């Protein structure tokens, strides 16, 4: 029906699940993807370059 | 142990010279079940003798 | 009642070592946790590496 406007990925419409519709709260609400004087001029910049990517759970 | 379910043996190759060497019982591969009680200890008693019956065919 | 052990230990087996590797598996470990004292040694990487 509405498959028409829909990104197709090769004769088969690319429709999401949906089971996907909105819950968050304060309580029980968590979602993926989550956080994470000079001395020595050795790794203190491979430090500061390592705040770039976070290669936890990369999805595609 | 038992002479009725033994602890099969086990042959040792000798790849040199093609003749089979001695063998032995295998030690290896037992199970310990000395912290079991009778329905345990008959379970394996049943499996080590279906284990013999399928090597002695 | 069963006046009989549970537990059978051997010399072979390290748990300390097969509890670190497990600890170190299922979760982060760099992490500090007080509960277990649960801190795992390091050096700086500059001090081991000149």
């Amino acid at each position: 029906n509405f498959a028409s406007l829909a990104p197709r990925h090769g004769s088969r419409p690319f429709m999401g699940n949906w089971q996907d519709i909105g819950t968050s709260n304060m309580s029980g609400g968590a979602f993926s993807w989550g956080s994470l004087w000079n001395s020595s001029t050795g790794q203190m910049l491979r430090d500061k370059l390592k705040e770039q990517n976070f290669q936890q759970k990369v999805v595609d | 142990m038992s002479k009725e379910i033994p602890t099969p043996y086990m042959w040792s190759y000798q790849p040199q010279m093609g003749l089979a060497a001695g063998a032995a019982q295998d030690y290896s591969t037992r199970i310990n079940y000395m912290s079991a009680g009778p329905h345990m200890i008959s379970r394996v008693n049943g499996i080590r003798a279906h284990r013999n019956r399928i090597l002695l065919e | 009642a069963s006046q009989l052990n549970a537990v059978v230990d051997l010399q072979d087996r390290n748990t300390e070592l097969s509890y670190q590797l497990l600890l170190d598996s299922i979760g982060d470990r760099t992490r500090y946790f007080s509960m277990w004292n649960q801190a795992v040694d390091s050096y700086d990487p500059d001090v081991r590496i000149i």
